[PDB]
Order: C-alpha cells, then structure tokens, then sequence
C-alpha cells in the first residue's frame, strides 16, 4: 500500500496550479539577491 | 494606540443561540448573520 | 496506513475553494432565520 | 465609459485566486529579510 505515488500526484497538481497562476498574476518572485557575502570580504 | 479596520471572516467558538443573539444585539446594522447548526450558534460577519 | 490525515487535507482544500469563491461571487448564504419558535408561544 | 471598476474586479478576483492557493499550497513567501543595513553601520 505504497501511497507515495499519489502523494506526489497531488503535490504535482498543486504545484501546477501554482505555476498556472504565477506568470499571469504578475506576482514577481525571486526579486531578492544574496548580497551580504560581497561587502564582508573588504571588511575582513 | 491601535486602530485597525477589519472587513473579513470571523471564525468562532461553540456558543448558544441566546449567547450568539446577545453578542449580535449591538451588531445587526453593521453585519451579516449566518446560523451554524453544526456548532449550534450563529456567526456575525462585520463590514468595513 | 491511517489515511484520515489526507482525507482531511482534501476536505480542507475543497472547503478552501468554497471559501475562495463564496465572498466575491456574492452568493449570499445564511439569509434564513429560525422564526417558528416565536409565534408558537402566544399560540400556546 | 469608465472601465476601471471592472479592471479592479478582475484584478481582485485574480488576487483572490492567488490567496486561495497560497496558504494551502505551502509555497512559503516572505522568507527574505533586509539584512544589508545592519553590517553597513559598523563598517562606516
């Protein structure tokens, strides 16, 4: 009774709903950048 | 000082019908009443 | 193999779809009131 | 012929679809923090 296949099925359908919305809703994600390592080297 | 205005859903607790009515005595001109028989109460939902 | 957790998961997602629709679709519910107990007392 | 009302209607329905998905899809947002102002003061 391995249910992990349908677990991944509902997760994949859920993430498909996410990817369906995300590009036409113009909710921009990934607008952040890891900056903190860049000034930490001249400080050191 | 806090002053926020709320326009949204009100999740509630199991009260009696009389206690729900006594809660919504001050309410009924600024709200919508919906009965819940599964919790044997009402639900107030207040506007802007 | 207790499946009741994911049963409640699909019920909660279903009711979330309900609550997503219900307030902007302007389908007003709870417009009824239990009236019948009120005139039954002066009749008695 | 002011169409801005129904423009905001379709934007509000779209954002309602977003808010419908966003909390049960467990796509966590706002996990970033503005850090860069904090080490910039001992550097100065």
């Amino acid at each position: 009774a391995a249910a992990l296949s349908e677990f991944t099925d509902q997760i994949t359908g859920r993430e498909g709903v996410l990817a369906s919305a995300a590009r036409l809703v113009l909710g921009q994600l990934g607008l952040d950048d890891p900056v903190n390592a860049l000034p930490a080297a001249p400080d050191s | 000082l806090v002053s926020v205005f709320l326009e949204k859903d009100f999740a509630f607790v199991v009260s009696s019908e009389a206690d729900a009515r006594a809660f919504v005595e001050f309410d009924p001109e600024h709200t919508v009443i919906r009965p819940v028989p599964d919790s044997t109460d009402w639900q107030v939902i207040r506007k802007a």
